[PDB]
RNA sequence: GACUCGGUGAAAUCAUAGUACCUGUGAAGAUGCAGGUUACCCGCGACAGGACGGAAAGACCCCGUGGAGCUUUACUGUAGCC
RNA sequence: GACAAUGGUAGGAGAGCGUUCUAAGGGCGUUGAAGCAUGAUCGUAAGGACAUGUGGAGCGCUUAGAAGUGAGAAUGCCGGUG
RNA sequence: GAGGGUAGCGGAGAAAUUCCAAUCGAACCUGGAGAUAGCUGGUUCUCUCCGAAAUAGCUUUAGGGCUAGCCUCAAGUGAUGA
RNA sequence: GAGCUGUAAGUAAGCUUUGAUCCAGAGAUUUCCGAAUGGGGAAACCCAGCAUGAGUUAUGUCAUGUUAUCGAUAUGUGAAUACAUAGCAUAUCAGAAGGCACACCCGGAGAACUGAAACAUCUUAGUACCCGGAGGAAGAGAAAGAAAAUUCGAUUCCCUUAGUAGCGGCGAGCGAAACGGGAAGAGCCCAAACCAACAAGCUUGCUUGUUGGGGUUGUAGGACACUCUAUGAGUUACAAAGGACGACAUUAGACGAAUCAUCUGGAAAGAUGAAUCAAAGAAGGUAAUAAUCCUGUAGUCGAAAAUGUUGUCUCUCUUGAGUGGAUCCUGAGUACGACGGAGCACGUGAAAUUCCGUCGGAAUCUGGGAGGACCAUCUCCUAAGGCUAAAUACUCUCUAGUGACCGAUAGUGAACCAGUACCGUGAGGGAAAGGUGAAAAGCACCCCGGAAGGGGAGUGAAAUAGAACCUGAAACCGUGUGCUUACAAGUAGUCAGAGCCCGUUAAUGGGUGAUGGCGUGCCUUUUGUAGAAUGAACCGGCGAGUUACGAUUUGAUGCAAGGUU
């Protein structure tokens, strides 16, 4: 269950196997967004903001369950399990290395 | 023969296995299966209770 | 108003239909059957003899061990009154 | 190889196909499922297939069960179109 | 013209069976209620075998019913049937 | 534990690790109408009084308390009448009213359609409507019982007794009970004699009225006399009532094991191969069909708070056994009877038991009843006063589930901002209407047109998927076409057969038809129909011997003078 400052690797998409960072997560539609993944081009018309708006190329949302958070000490993707040490709960990557990949 | 704290609680995940106490011997599964494997303690009892 | 042209545009009805007349037969009064006779295909304007034309599961008549309203010295009861 | 019998309403008696679901076994499915359209094919009937298009995801076949099981008429009901 | 009253076994009537929310020999709306109907209409897939009656008796019975008569499968008896 | 500001995109300012928004417990706010309650009233409004206070130099205004009716408790006052009572005036109290799912229950009141092949006694049925009162369950209930042998024992409910005994215009039809097998199992408090005060009459007497205490049953218990026992049991639902000391269950949530690679594909969860967990192969989601991608499951933990079960102790409470019965009490206009009537399965009949109405009306332990009238003998039990858990009946909801249950004309009427549009003055009726894709990527731009629409381009695997949107069948209205038709008599075909055009699931081939024979559609209903008898405008969709309980029959299968729950 990823956070807003992670750096992950996809499994199944139009562009699979590519890495990248996460910039938003949308936790009611549970669809996250990664740079450089699945560009969806828009035909915006001339609005009151964009002076004579036109075509562009921006990556848009994909689901959570095509995205797996990879091991920082190994760079192989991994299920993340949780345990708690002292006051809070931290993410072990279940490859015996807990990550620090929040910020 | 009458109970199993483990055999009733192992073999409950595998597809195709039923673990039944010898007094719960119905007739669908015993012809649904193809292979009776019973303990030797209940085998002497099932003739002493069906005959 | 009907009629012709421009505008808009319903309805009851309707088994399928390229739907003639005579004499006869027939559930005894035929656009459909037999035998004749007469008629090329196609529309508009009218007329009302048929299509047992449409409109209402005939009010007339008769049935139901069908209902209602009314009457009386029909039967059984009852509110009141002596 | 014979030998006989086989029109048919009300109604009585047998053998049958198909539709939906479950149980078990065994399969086909993005190299294209169910439905939809078209075809000169197969069975004695109800019906069964097989290619080709359209279709974009869940179906058959054998055995055996249980039923909301089959459409052309009720001045039927509802929605469409004359 | 404005306010008001009388409500179904009831009310109103210069009496006609008139009026009571386009009506009335007893209003409407629910519930008993899928009332009852000896009466009309309707009842859906296929093929083999056999296949009648429209009469008798009695009925508040004559278009209804019950029994005998006439058909049908299943057992028997088996020479009684023409 | 990182984003949020409803359903709801767009904004524009903002909030947020100093812990938001959401999830659970607890508290403050809670305008106005509503039983409406200060008076009115067309519900959501209007008009006030009484004290306090703001305010203006005051009057107008405002603000929070306050005042309905019965009922109870306290004084005031107190007539026609003089003594008191109705009456009257103040102060406290929160008791009531209304609503409910009215589903289930208990009493009051109570029809007809229908069956008998008509109909009045009967039955539909003490059913539906109406009204009253409570509960999470109500009613019943501690023998004036059943029974007939040897008796056993409060009430309720399930199975059999059994469609039997019986009732009935002896017709239609109603229809028990005990014994037996089980479910779940508690029995108790008042009245009276007698005794101790209190008051009264009216005296050391008696009677009467309260207060305690004593006492509550039939193998006859109690009063009164006799003798012997006590800080051990019983309890806050019956038995008298309140409350601190201490284990679980609810109302949020944690953790939670196991995988890769290639191929076709827009995309793999699919195919082929190589691996792994399993107390986890329930279920759903993810661009197709996933045990190992996500949310989960098996198994484990958590609870500041607030309620519910509750175990323990603490408290209240509390004497229980025997004998003598030589006297005294045991529920009065009651039980019963006469008269009309309802209920008991039982229609007044041979009619007990049971309650109501009117009127007469007993005896008391040698009593008093009841054993289907009544009398005799014998067995059983003690009315006219109260209280009571469990077995059992229900779901408008709440929690977790399941389904040979439906998949939009089905399922609730209502998947869709439903009892809404809409019709009715009213009470009340009461519809239609789901689906783009994986993702909004929702067609920038160019062109004709005022726009609507449209052709290109463009996104997308697909726009022949364009927001009337998946799939798109029939009626029906159309477009050029291969054969054919203007001397013809027609339930529209079928069987012969010429000529011209096309070549098949390749078979005694497909379409068209100049001309000859043959011929009055279908269903219901009938002695009979083309019928001028009925029904259908056409095409879709929906739409009619079913189920439970029994009885008798053949077919099947166990066992055999035995079979069976
Ligand atoms: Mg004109
Ligand atoms: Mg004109
Ligand atoms: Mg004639
Ligand atoms: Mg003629
Ligand atoms: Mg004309
Ligand atoms: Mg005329
Ligand atoms: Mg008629
Ligand atoms: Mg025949
Ligand atoms: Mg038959
Ligand atoms: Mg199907
Ligand atoms: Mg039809
Ligand atoms: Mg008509
Ligand atoms: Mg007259
Ligand atoms: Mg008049
Ligand atoms: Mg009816
Ligand atoms: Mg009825
Ligand atoms: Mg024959
Ligand atoms: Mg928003
Ligand atoms: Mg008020
Ligand atoms: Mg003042
Ligand atoms: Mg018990
Ligand atoms: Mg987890
Ligand atoms: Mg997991
Ligand atoms: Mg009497
Ligand atoms: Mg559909
Ligand atoms: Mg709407
Ligand atoms: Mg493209
Ligand atoms: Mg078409
Ligand atoms: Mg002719
Ligand atoms: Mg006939
Ligand atoms: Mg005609
Ligand atoms: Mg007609």
């Amino acid at each position: 269950h990823i956070k807003k400052g992670d750096n992950v690797k996809v499994i199944a998409g139009k562009d699979k196997g590519k890495e990248g960072k996460v910039i938003a997560t949308l936790p009611k539609k549970d669809r996250v967004v990664v740079e450089g993944v699945n560009i969806m081009k828009k035909h915006q018309k001339p609005t009151q903001l964009n002076p004579e708006g036109g075509i562009l190329e921006t990556e848009a949302a994909i689901h959570v369950s095509n995205v797996q958070l990879l091991d920082p000490k190994t760079n192989e993707p991994t299920r993340v399990g949780y345990k708690f040490v002292d006051g809070k709960k931290v993410r072990i990557a279940k490859k015996s290395g807990e990550e620090i990949k929040s910020n | 023969e009458n109970e199993d704290v483990n055999v009733e609680l192992s073999a409950r995940n595998i597809p195709g296995v039923q673990v039944t106490t010898a007094q719960g011997l119905n007739v669908l599964d015993i012809t649904n299966a193809d292979s009776l494997v019973i303990t030797e303690a209940a085998a002497k009892k099932v003739e002493e209770v069906l005959g």
